[PDB]
């Protein structure tokens, strides 16, 4: 079939096993794998109660949880060496960002009427530069549109490409003269350090996604 | 002409340098926020609106730079 | 001279418009003589 | 490159948006309220 | 184990879904134009 | 909370914003604030509990946000209105006094008080 | 002439670099605002007009870079 | 040819822009450490503020990077 | 000849970089003002003339630069 | 041919310039770490993993610059 | 020909030197504002010193400006 | 030939610039060490390891710039 | 000839860049003078000649930079 | 002769790098004087530390210089 | 050769840039001196030897830049 289609299936199957094969039939005491997804549940519950913090925060608490977990699993799958990304197929992540951004813009229009453009008066400021601050607030409003997706996309794509380029160099490092085969473990360790870093910047990015589109959702639900 | 088309691709690169300034700038405003809020924990509610105004303006200088880049790119 | 001596002078200055009370005035006027003693020995009871 | 620019975009996006709606419903109705149940159960014994 | 606890999502997530259909359609056309080359 | 305390008074021994003139310039303390010890310079002080504000002219002291949100302010003697024209005349004489005569520092402090008084 | 047309577009890109300085400037003013408000809790009524004035002047210098850029780019 | 050369050269130029972002991220984190060390107790309010500030700092750098990518690929 | 006209427009761009310094400079003077007022509001009236003086002098270096820009650009 | 290969080498060199800011960045986070820890004697256990996070993030910006340098250098 | 172009370019590059002096001027004045706010009363001694510091910082910039004119006019 | 060989020499030169940031970086770390040690006194035994760690990481960024110069050479 | 003479002028322009650092430098000495003098009130009799020495030394680097510029410029 | 031109140019570009070390070195000694003036007594512990840092900051500048000479000579 | 002699003059200009760093550097040491001495008063006896050491190496970095500049310039 299609590698992308097959890996969308792998993400679904990983997520299904994480709330089935992790505890047996609900044991109150808790089972060691499920302790992780308790802490994740709580720190995003108390975070988006911290952000949007309405009474509809919990209505967007599943949404912010599946925006976490999607990015969280798809930046472990792409970290497998022989594996074909979903998230580093940028077109889905950037498109998803634009969907959420438009669904914020429409939500803002719905919630804050035609006085939605009062959002683009940032604060009470001198009147001869009130219109300026509408232009360069709206410019920033759809700079917010692409930043959120492209941040995550660039980090993951660049990380894998960096590792692969260094791997290709280290292939030829270990296929040339024996003085280069001395300290042959040191480039392997260097690539390993980057691989450790690439997990870090992906997991932080899932949190950055979910705080940033909580900040945007704060803007969209409540005026400012 | 190869020279004119080339000039767009070089010139775009040159433009991109300017954006860096706003980037440092954004961080500076946020740094002050963190320190400020630490120094008086209850200042947070007053200051946070001020912070968002400042963020937008500091960022805006970067945006203007990026617009000129796009004019060379797609001009 | 001490930091609190500075503050002392300030407190005395503060008992200077004219809307003052005796207890205030008394708090800034006192009579004493620090008799610097010595090892029996004793430099005079020099006014505080 | 395939990992850079493909042109398979609508094919990709069809399977992509399907995976998102699947996980959204799946979390929201099934797996999240089963965590909220663990919390409430612990608290109900705690209350009693 | 697994149990459905209904979550209202139609009344919540309608602007998101409207945006999804529009972007889906615009990207369908974009994909067809990009697969020419 | 707040304690504005003195040997012979216990003014404000709740309080929400207090505005103080300190060795760190001028300081405002509002609700939770970092736990500090700062010597208050000779001062014009405003204490606000709610919007209501009470104004004190203060001989300097020490200020200490305690980590239990007790703003211990201790100073020797304060009301601003009691402190404050005739005093300006006396202080003018004291300014003359610095010329002639520790006493130089004392008279210098008197000049500082004259500046603070002028602020009132 | 191909050189000259390319030179116009290039000169614009170079000018774009100038914007960065104003960008750092904006941040410095707002950082000061945040620090100051933490000191007083209450200076802001006085200081906020000064801050807007400071912002405008810093911004104006940035705009001087921008107008030279547009003279080169368009003109 | 001249145009192709210009893409590769041009791309290089854009990369200088990233340096500012690199400094920026650090400034936010330094402030995080300063704030945390100053209050102790501010950490829970300040930590989400800091992550947000970090993200925004990163965003300007990201735009520089995207112009670089755009020139490289076309 | 074309090279000369090219060099004028390129050179115009190059000079514009000098303006960035003044953009930071204006901000520094206002930052000092903001901090001064917040640390002692009684200083404010004394500091304000000095602030305007320092602002003008800082800005001036940039305005000299901007005139050079027009000398290159127009010729 | 020569020109394209050359162009690749030049662009790579320019890209190396990008890295410097991240280098300074790593130091800045560590400086804050030292200064904070010296203030508290005790913040360190909480702050140390936070510091590592800030380090990684700063470093990553530099990694992006480097990988772009590699794309131009190696191809 | 090439020489004419060269003096215009060289003049451009020299103008950049001014940047440092402009920053310099503000740093002296910033310290003036900071000092006077610290003492309320340092100013009498300091104000002459501040004009001196300003002049000297500016002088470096004037060297930049005259080189620019020496290329451009000369 | 000439253009490519030239480009190698030039490209190497440009690569040296990246190192300057690390140089300054190292100085900042040691400055912090001195500041910390002067502030606390006693913190030093914990703080000195932290300083060494920060030093090493700063140096690594510069090292990357340096090796790229060597490759171009 | 045209290229060599041109190169004198270009090289001179480039040389003038170095001066910017000295401009900031003098200010750093003098800022410390002002700041220092506000710190002691009384160090000043020692500190004023000490400061002039500091000025001169920072300035000297500037003069060296200017010298190379003059050697290129005048020949 | 293009290669020979480039050789001399390459040396020049490498010379730029040294400016950073000049600032860096000063920062280490600035810290020394600040620390020492606050404590007095810290100086005996701090001076070995200072010398270590001094050498390290310098070494980076030495590398930049080393490439200048390496290019110049070939 | 026109190209080589040109490259020497241009190259000389580039070398002069290195000096800026020493200019700022020297000023930083002297700034710390004036601040430190005004804070302590009497630290100066120890500190003046320390200051000469710091001056010397900062200056020396400048001298390294300078000698390379002369080497290119003269030949």
């Amino acid at each position: 079939l299609t590698t992308f289609s097959l890996y969308t299936i792998i993400v679904l199957l990983v997520i299904t096993s994480l709330y089935t094969l992790t505890n047996n039939n609900n044991k109150i005491i808790g089972s060691r794998w499920l302790i992780s997804q308790e802490a994740i549940y709580d720190t995003i519950m108390n975070m988006t109660k911290g952000q949007i913090g309405g009474k509809n925060w919990g209505l967007y608490f599943p949404m912010i949880f599946t925006l976490f977990m999607f990015i969280f699993i798809a930046n472990l799958i792409s970290m497998i060496p022989y594996s074909f990304a979903l998230s580093a197929h940028l077109v889905f992540i950037i498109s998803l960002s634009i969907v959420i951004w438009l669904g914020n813009t429409i939500l803002g229009l719905y919630k804050h009427g035609w006085v939605f453009f009062s959002l683009f008066v940032p604060a009470g400021t001198p009147l001869p530069l009130v219109p300026l601050l509408v232009i360069i607030e709206t410019l920033s409003y759809f700079a917010r549109a692409i930043s959120l997706g492209l941040r995550l996309g660039s980090n993951i794509l660049a990380g894998h490409l960096l590792m692969v380029i260094l791997a290709g160099l280290t292939f030829n490092f270990m296929l040339i003269n024996l003085f280069t085969l001395v300290f042959g473990f040191v480039p392997l360790a260097m690539i390993l350090a980057i691989m450790m870093l690439e997990f870090a910047i992906g997991i932080i990015q899932g949190y950055v996604w979910a705080i940033l589109t909580a900040s945007y959702l704060k803007d969209a639900v409540y005026l400012h | 002409m190869q020279l004119v088309l080339a000039a767009k691709y070089i010139g775009a690169g040159i433009s991109t340098i300017g954006l860096l300034g706003a980037g440092i700038g954004i961080a500076i405003v946020f740094a002050a926020l963190i320190n400020g809020v630490s120094r008086n924990p209850s200042i947070k509610d007053t200051v946070f609106p001020m912070a968002i105004l400042g963020f937008a303006l500091s960022e805006a200088t970067g945006l203007f730079c990026l617009m000129v880049s796009f004019l060379l790119l797609f001009g | 001279i001490s930091y609190a001596a500075y503050l002392n002078v300030a407190a005395q200055a503060i008992r200077s418009t004219e809307l003052q009370t005796a207890s205030v005035l008394n708090r800034s006027q006192t009579d004493a003589f620090y008799t610097q003693y010595k090892n029996a020995s004793e430099p005079t009871p020099i006014t505080k | 490159m395939p990992q850079l620019v493909p042109f398979y975009f609508m094919n990709q996006l069809t399977y992509g948006f399907l995976l998102m709606i699947t996980l959204l419903i799946l979390f929201s109705q099934f797996f999240l309220p089963m965590i909220l149940r663990l919390y409430v159960s612990r608290l109900f014994i705690s209350k009693l | 184990m697994l149990k459905r606890f209904p979550t209202p999502i139609l009344k919540v997530y309608w602007p998101f879904f409207v945006a999804g259909a529009a972007v889906y359609y615009g990207m369908s056309k974009a994909a067809d134009l990009s697969s020419n080359t | 909370k707040l304690q504005f305390a003195l040997p012979h008074e216990t003014l404000y021994s709740e309080v929400t914003q207090v505005n103080l003139p300190a060795k760190s310039g001028r300081i405002g303390v509002l609700a939770n604030h970092v736990p500090t010890v700062e010597q208050l310079l000779p001062g014009v002080v405003e204490v606000m509990e709610g919007s209501n504000s009470k104004k004190f002219f203060i001989s300097g002291g020490f200020a200490t946000v305690q980590p239990d949100s007790q703003l211990c302010v201790t100073a020797i003697e304060a009301p601003l209105e009691s402190f404050s024209e005739n005093i300006k005349n006396l202080l003018a004489e004291a300014k003359k006094n610095v010329s002639s005569s520790r006493e130089a520092a004392e008279a210098a402090i008197q000049v500082e008080v004259l500046e603070n008084l002028q602020s009132v």
